[PDB]
DNA sequence: ATCAGAATCCCGGTGCCGAGGCCGCTCAATTGGTCGTAGACAGCTCTAGCACCGCTTAAACGCACGTACGCGCTGTCCCCCGCGTTTTAACCGCCAAGG
DNA sequence: CCTTGGCGGTTAAAACGCGGGGGACAGCGCGTACGTGCGTTTAAGCGGTGCTAGAGCTGTCTACGACCAATTGAGCGGCCTCGGCACCGGGATTCTGAT
């Protein structure tokens, strides 16, 4: 469920970000911070797809919201 | 070709079918194509430039997007481009606060 | 033996410095995005170019954050990360309302 | 299976040009074909509000170059004014 | 100049609004430049919902959906509603 | 009902949002149930700011609207302020807030 | 008549201006100050009224908001006087450089 | 001469004390001239391009406005 | 300070699979000619951006005086880190509808 | 033809427990710099008064860009070889860990 995203995950984030040691509390608000990005992004990204009246959502519709989002990815046919 | 008469090497004639695919104008003029494919070759060529001095770092042959990451992470004015801009497997630049550091 | 603490920390940090795979789970974030997505539209089938861009752009938001986390926490006279250093990071950026 | 179109190849003669022995892989041909797109994209959009804003329809060279300023910071937009001058008169000298 | 404004279109919702309820010429003009903006976000993301899905057309799907990618939940609902139910007693008279 | 407004039981004009639409360069054809849409759209919006406006400016004891009470008005209402955080209303003022720490005990 | 301790001004006023809805800084020294500045991009450059007006409340919202991120990084360490340091942490939070 | 420092110190406090500084420290004042500097660069730097490539010389409100729009500091009732 | 001891980059040997090089094939770039209008340019108007001067008083500024945070030091507590230990399900790989 | 569902092996990783000292809290001990009021100086603001450069509006003739029809070659689909980084084992400094 939602679980997946689990303390050694966070703690290789954290140390891949430059913190050097993290209090027990971070986690539970990096899910929901987490939570709430994907929400927001998969959001725009299925209504991109129905738009289309279509039912697989493709990597194009959600680099088009990462764009609405301004975090733009590239690599994903932009 | 439009490109080799220019001394560039970008098409003119697909950027300029490409404007008119966009709506970007009603009609568009003649040379602004080519100076915009002249902007693009110099600014592929700028990229292409630090992602070989990137790779040459490495002693690496290959262009890994990492080397790109690098390279744009690494000049100022590039950054500032392409900084709201993420990079899939692209990595971030090393820093640690020296305030982390052990005595 | 043993190591004191706060230095193979800092040899993590530098390890994790340089990799660049994804750091998480495939499996779990696939079944994340099918159950964040579930409530929105149902029966939606995935493209696995789109739950791995996905995975890349939520990768890097969540270094971005823990970034600004970690500068927010050092502009306090502190070490370890607490959450109203998250609070306020998000605040200052906007994306808190 | 339609035809799908990339600048592969232009770029890969450009770090040619400018590399005489660099590879490149398929992700980061990607990542900066996209970004390329991205480049035309800002430019065009620029050009498009800059000729809307003076009434205009036809966009000459004049609304790229005060695009290239807006948009390219400094220095770059500096040097982007002098190479695609300098390609401008190249390719008006000739046909 | 012949210069185009909306401010008898808010005038009028305002008097439906609140009939006792007056406004400045600044508030006015703040009014306009909203009501500016707004049309050109909408319009440039039904621009891009079109180019986006190869159609050179706008109709009043492409419309609702960006109306609903803009506005937040509550609002893009009520504004959906609005906008269908103009639609709708438009083709209906 | 003549004007396509009227038809569509709108206030703001469909002809005129027609026209800028296509006299915009979004599409090579616009279809004719669109603008009555974004007309209906740009109502509401307008009605919505519209009453919290008026209630900021009964709140304020004034009878006529001020750009301050458009300000307060797009502010207060959490929606209408995350829809419009990127714009700044001319001499609209801040929202009174002090924080809990600088208040005197 | 009397002096009283210090900081009641500076509730009365901070409650004053935030009830207020003016332009606190002069006319004439920002006009000055933008001729001054633009001087380099342009020579003889004639400036409309409501240009200077729309710059006066531009750069007036930015400040003001620097200052609520100034005082919110302040109070984050648990003090109440702003430093510079606050000022640089609130820009490079902000992604302004 | 120096008319960034015709933003007196007094402009300074007053508009921290319309953002809700209680204490202000006595060298705040140089680093908020200088932020005040450059975004009224950036933003007259944007201006005036637009202005030139209206092939015109006076620095009108509506260049403001789409610099701003471009740098994201929108504003209305000043035209667009 | 100075010795003990794992960690990991450089070095050498494996190696394999996508990138570079090439080939074949096709539809979009290139060229000539035409015509329609967007605007480049000449030209008048009159608007407001600007320069100057005189009052005129609101606003900034230097200074004395005071105490309220700023910062540091010292103590006390505690709780992630690092170690080892136990479980576990994700990834690889294979294999099939089926929409 | 790309997405989804099922299944089997396993090992790399996620999850658990516990000792502990470094870091997060608090509570003083002062130091001084900013807050505040009091004059005192100053410069911004306002009211005229010209002054004039440049934005703005008007018309006219043009010459370039949206159209048509040939034409041909350079870019995309398809195919084949290699070395350069993925990978694995050794070697020695580079740090920390301990006293």
């Amino acid at each position: 469920n939602i679980q997946g995203i689990t303390k050694p995950a966070i703690r290789r984030l954290a140390r891949r970000g430059g913190v050097k040691r993290i209090s027990g509390l971070i986690y539970e608000e990096t899910r929901g911070v987490l939570k709430v990005f994907l929400e927001n992004v998969i959001r725009d990204a299925v209504t991109y797809t129905e738009h289309a009246k279509r039912k697989t959502v493709t990597a194009m519709d959600v680099v088009y919201a990462l764009k609405r989002q301004g975090r733009t990815l590239y690599g994903f046919g932009g | 070709t439009r490109s080799s008469r220019a001394g560039l090497q970008f098409p003119v004639g697909r950027v300029h079918r490409l404007l008119r695919k966009g709506n970007y104008s009603e009609r568009v003029g003649a040379g602004a194509p080519v100076y915009l494919a002249a902007v693009l070759e110099y600014l592929t060529a700028e990229i292409l430039e630090l992602a070989g001095n990137a790779a040459r770092d490495n002693k690496k042959t290959r262009i890994i997007p990492r080397h790109l990451q690098l390279a744009i992470r690494n000049d100022e004015e590039l950054n500032k481009l392409l900084g709201r801009v993420t990079i899939a497997q692209g990595g971030v630049l090393p820093n640690i606060q020296a305030v982390l550091l052990p005595k | 033996h043993r190591y004191r603490p706060g230095t193979v920390a800092l040899r993590e940090i530098r390890r994790y410095q340089k990799s660049t795979e994804l750091l998480i789970r495939k499996l779990p974030f696939q079944r994340l995005v099918r159950e964040i997505a579930q409530d929105f539209k149902t029966d939606l089938r995935f493209q696995s170019a789109a739950i791995g861009a996905l995975q890349e752009a939520s990768e890097a938001y969540l270094v971005g954050l823990f970034e600004d986390t970690n500068l927010c926490a050092i502009h306090a006279k502190r070490v370890t990360i607490m959450p109203k250093d998250i609070q306020l990071a998000r605040r200052i950026r906007g994306e808190r309302a | 299976r339609s035809r799908k179109e990339s600048y592969s190849i232009y770029v890969y003669k450009v770090l040619k040009q400018v590399h005489p022995d660099t590879g490149i892989s398929s992700k980061a041909m990607g990542i900066m074909n996209s970004f390329v797109n991205d480049i035309f994209e800002r430019i065009a959009g620029e050009a498009s509000r800059l000729a809307h804003y003076n009434k205009r329809s036809t966009i000459t060279s004049r609304e790229i170059q005060t695009a290239v300023r807006l948009l390219l910071p400094g220095e770059l937009a500096k040097h982007a004014v002098s190479e695609g001058t300098k390609a401008v008169t190249k390719y008006t000298s000739a046909k």
